[PDB]
């Protein structure tokens, strides 16, 4: 019976169970370890229709309509996919998602609410827990090791530390096993958010990190009569009633948005040739353009390569959302959508 | 009972010692060496084990002595003694014999069949003979154990010899004297005793976890700190801890592989396919290519190392971590580092006594368990300057000295590094020198062999060049082959610079120099590339080809022709007319050579070295018809 057993194995174990004072012990005798039914409700989602949207309203129908920045969720969550290329090399499948804004907003709901979607996901919160929080102890993993084939969702990134910054640029980098898909949130370095300035300077994090981020998001929390009047309203008759005042829209229960999310995990979309002349030329298109968004000293970044595979993961991501087997046009124009739509955040 | 028959073992390995070849090949082994040994006033002989699986009746000894070394070991010590006898007084060859036959023997087989790996073993495989590889970390110092005991009689001064066995003293009771019978009278004197040499070794292993060795006789002191070693011995646990009672110890393909090396060194695009096969996901870079790969290569080591070290100082959007990361599992293993995350004990070492050894021990850090091999140092700007204080000693003389409370010692850490630095703010700038882009000092940007300026340009054309290689890549030479190349190169190939090669640096050298940072440290470059320029090449020795193109390497690493000569910045570009006069002047002297040799006409190979000591410019002659 030996070598039946191996640390970490969650195990049903038959044995005798053995001893003025006498201690204890069991010698164990046998050892073992611990779909049409679902596709009935995929086909009702089916049914329904509008899955891209559907399910990005369903992400916390409590929180204000930040519709565009929960579909970077919904992906993120749904996720790229993995590119083995060969000889050793590698790139990733995971996606990167930051969530910057004003203190107040309650946007750590958000980071709570992907966290308790996600079967695999670990929170936390500013600097690394005893600081054995990152890394391994005497070995004992962190919160990153824990996530491995999961999510990370951190509150108040710029003020962890650098040995805790340090070992996220190498799981940011490496996904080492900490394969995870980083979900980060902070408050402006300054306490409050000055959009004269540029986004490093109003931050603690350097570009060498942000540029590893797919999507960055920004919160401004502008006092605006207009919005202001629709936020308050949503959040109010969120107290006063247990479901949103959009009580028009059915949101899919977070088992169902789970259970889809893994049916599509299963996917892998391909890229055709069409779409493959169609990201070049969207890439050239914009990269060119983006010189004078960076010369004008007013963007997030520059057009780098990073743009052409953050399309490409996140079509990726949107043709296996839609459980297609082929990548189409349409999914890149989407990502290229909510790529551009980020950028609006900085000129308001 | 023992799978080991005294008489049938004995007769099998006489049968093996007279008659074992391999398959000039076809000579005979040990019928050479049987007069050899005769010769040698050795003690033991190192068993060549390898040739047990290179015979049929050896391997089915093996399987049946997995489980009784011992005894065919103590059979073969008479036996060797027997053989010294018969071969000296018997063949009568020899007639000095009396050492010989009033001493011991051993014999140690240094290369079986390896087992399943340590890890793998199981309870009954404990005492059974075993192959194993590591790496010797620590040694305990000289500890003597009983072998023979002397007891002299308290009251009548007669002494006893009495030798143990198995582990065990007997006390006599009584004195043997006849007369003088008082019992427990024998008392034991602990300096007219007869000691052995008993050492504790600590290996490092990896399997087919450290293990502490054990070592005995001959054997103690032969192995110390940081050798290289194959263990051929017992693996034991006994009421349990694990450890192997080593029995020998080892210091440390087909022609087929020969004839695939040799293809790829015949054809003439060995460095475009180098470069073309290394890295499939980074497109291009053609010296980027070149440059690390002649970091594998490496130079000649002699007593001088050829540790080759290179900067990246790209913009902090070309693939260069995509680099690294996979250099690191390409390469012969290494370790992976990073500037941000490394401090000066975490690459050099922690070094403590010892009570039990008393003497110095070490936890080695990252660069010293990259001894010998390829590091790799990312985030090299944002190392600590405690820790960039040790790599000065490290790149002048690969070694790092401490003198600290109790302690006072040397290390050394010979290896390669490979560094990659973004410049200093989000971007490079062009518009400040090259030296001012760096976070560096120049006392520690100067020792560095190549550093590379990688710049990504805003060009539509180039953005599809690369775009289009990427996006079909991740639709639907081997690495084998490669490891293969570069450990045959690195094995075989000592290039010696010849007198043409050496009179060509004092030129290259100067030009830089008097262009004046051209410190005597880029010097190093211009020798340690040109000899792995030619262990690339496979050539014996470093040609002048090798030379030129090595400096010219530094020149495009550098980017010398794209940099202002006088405050040091870079060409953003990097029809004019100088080359309008060039072509002018140029086109003027081939319509006079082209006529004033007495032909009409003669081969443009031989007007090019005429003049060059071109096809443009006899193209446009030709339009117009001269
Ligand atoms: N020439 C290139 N070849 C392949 N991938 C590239 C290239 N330039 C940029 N990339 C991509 O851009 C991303 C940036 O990674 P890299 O430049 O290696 O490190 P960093 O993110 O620190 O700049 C990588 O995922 C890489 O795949
Ligand atoms: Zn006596």
């Amino acid at each position: 019976l030996v070598r039946s057993l191996s640390p970490g194995d969650i195990v049903d174990v038959t044995g005798i169970f053995l001893p003025l004072l006498t201690e204890t012990y069991l010698e164990a005798q046998f050892v073992r370890q611990h779909t049409s039914d679902v596709e009935e409700r995929v086909m009702e989602l089916i049914t329904s229709g509008d899955v891209y949207n559907r399910l990005a309203k369903s992400i916390a129908p409590e929180i204000y309509g930040n519709l565009d920045v929960k579909k970077a969720l919904l992906l993120l969550l749904v996720g790229g996919v993995d590119k083995r290329v060969g000889d050793g090399m590698k790139i990733r499948g995971d996606i990167n998602v930051c969530l910057m804004g004003d203190p107040g907003v309650a946007k750590s709901q958000l980071l709570k609410a992907i966290c308790k979607i996600s079967p695999r996901g670990v929170y936390t919160t500013g600097k690394g827990s005893s600081g054995v929080g990152l890394t391994a102890a005497v070995l004992e993993g962190g919160a990153l090791v824990l996530a491995d084939n999961g999510i990370c969702c951190i509150d108040e990134f710029d003020k962890m530390d650098e040995s805790d910054r340090t070992a996220i640029h190498e799981v940011m980098e490496q996904q080492t096993n900490a394969r995870t898909s980083i979900l980060a949130a902070a408050n402006p370095l300054y306490g409050r958010y000055n959009p004269r300035l540029s986004p490093l300077d109003n931050i603690n994090l350097p570009a060498a990190l942000l540029s590893r981020f797919d999507i960055l998001f920004l919160m401004l929390d502008i006092p605006s009569r207009d919005d202001d009047e629709k936020l308050a309203e949503h959040v109010t008759y969120v107290h006063m009633h247990n479901k949103q005042p959009d009580l028009d829209f059915t949101p899919v229960e977070p088992s169902k948005m789970r259970e889809y999310i893994a049916y599509a995990k299963t996917k892998r979309p391909v890229m055709s040739e069409a779409v493959n002349d169609y990201v070049v030329q969207a890439y050239i298109r914009l990269r060119q353009d983006s010189k004078r968004e960076m010369d004008s000293k007013f963007s997030f970044g520059q057009a780098t390569p990073r743009t052409l595979l953050g399309i490409i993961r996140l079509s990726q991501a949107l043709a296996k959302l839609r459980l297609a087997d082929m990548v189409d046009i349409d999914d890149v124009e989407e990502a290229l959508r909510l790529v551009r739509v980020s950028k609006e955040s900085l000129y308001q | 009972g023992t799978n080991v028959s005294i008489q049938e073992c004995t007769t099998n390995f006489r049968n093996f010692l007279m008659s074992f070849k391999y398959k000039t090949d076809e000579e005979l082994y040990y019928i050479k060496q049987l007069n050899e040994m005769r010769e040698l006033g050795t003690s033991n002989l190192n068993l060549d084990a390898r040739n047990l699986l290179a015979y049929k009746q050896t391997e089915d000894l093996y399987h049946q002595l997995l489980n009784y070394p011992q005894e065919v070991i103590s059979i073969m010590d008479q036996t060797i003694k027997d053989c010294m006898v018969s071969l000296i007084v018997d063949n009568n060859l020899d007639y000095d014999l009396d050492e010989i036959e009033t001493k011991f023997y051993k014999v140690r087989p240094y290369n079986v069949g390896s087992c399943k790996g340590m890890r793998e073993l199981n309870p009954n495989d404990i005492d059974k003979l075993i192959n194993l590889k590591g790496l010797v970390l620590r040694s305990t110092p000289v500890i003597p154990d009983m072998k023979v005991a002397f007891f002299k009689c308290n009251v009548c001064d007669h002494t006893m010899a009495v030798e143990i066995d198995r582990g065990v003293i007997q006390e006599p009771a009584r004195c043997e004297r006849i007369d003088c019978n008082e019992p427990n009278s024998m008392s034991l004197i602990h300096n007219r005793c007869s000691f052995a040499d008993k050492q504790v070794i600590k290996l490092q292993e990896t399997p087919d976890h450290s293990i502490s060795l054990c070592v005995y006789d001959e054997l103690v002191d032969s192995c110390r700190a940081g050798d290289r070693i194959e263990v051929t011995g017992t693996f034991r646990s006994i009421p349990y801890k694990t450890y192997v009672d080593v029995v020998h110890v080892k210091k440390v393909i087909t022609d087929q592989d020969l004839a695939k090396i040799r293809e790829v060194a015949a054809r003439e695009d060995l460095y475009s396919l180098l470069a073309r096969s290394i890295a499939p996901s980074i497109y291009e870079l053609e010296d980027v290519k070149k440059g690390i790969l002649l970091q594998l290569f490496g130079g000649t080591n002699k007593t001088y190392r050829g540790d080759i070290n290179i900067l990246l100082c790209g913009d902090p959007s070309t693939s260069k971590s995509q680099i690294l990361q996979y250099v690191h599992k390409i390469t012969p293993r290494g370790v992976y580092t990073s500037g941000k995350g490394s401090s000066a004990v975490g690459l050099t070492a922690y070094i403590t006594r010892d009570v039990d050894t008393k003497q110095l021990v070490l936890e080695s850090g990252a660069l010293v368990l990259s001894d010998g091999g390829v590091c790799c140092i990312d985030e090299f700007d944002k190392m600590s300057d405690s820790t960039r204080s040790v790599l000065h000693e490290v790149m002048e003389q690969q070694t790092i000295s401490i003198a600290k409370a109790g302690i006072i010692t040397t290390l050394n850490a010979r290896s390669s590094i490979l560094a990659s630095a973004n410049p200093i703010g989000s971007r490079y700038n062009p518009n400040l020198p090259v030296t001012e882009n760096i976070d560096l000092p120049p006392p520690l940007l100067s020792r560095f062999d190549l550093v590379y300026l990688v710049l990504d340009k805003v060009d539509e054309k180039n953005d599809r060049e690369l775009a289009k290689h990427l996006t079909n890549l991740y639709l639907e030479l081997p690495v084998e082959f490669l490891t293969m190349y570069i450990s045959y190169a690195k094995e075989h190939i000592h290039p010696i610079i010849t007198e043409a090669a050496k009179t060509e640096l004092v030129r290259a050298y100067v030009g830089m120099r008097k262009m004046g940072t051209a410190t005597t440290r880029q010097l190093e470059s211009m020798i340690r590339l040109a000899e792995a320029h030619a262990k690339m090449k496979l050539k014996n020795v470093v040609e002048l080809e090798d030379v030129q193109e090595a400096v010219r390497l530094i020149r495009s690493a550098i980017k010398d022709y794209a940099t202002d000569p006088k405050t040091g910045k870079i060409d953003m570009n990097l029809k004019s007319v100088i080359q309008r006069k060039l072509q002018e002047d140029l086109s003027r002297e081939i319509m006079n050579v082209l006529k004033d040799q007495a032909s009409d006409s003669m081969s443009f190979n031989e007007l090019i070295k005429q003049i060059n000591e071109i096809q443009e410019a006899l193209s446009r002659l030709q339009q117009e018809d001269k």
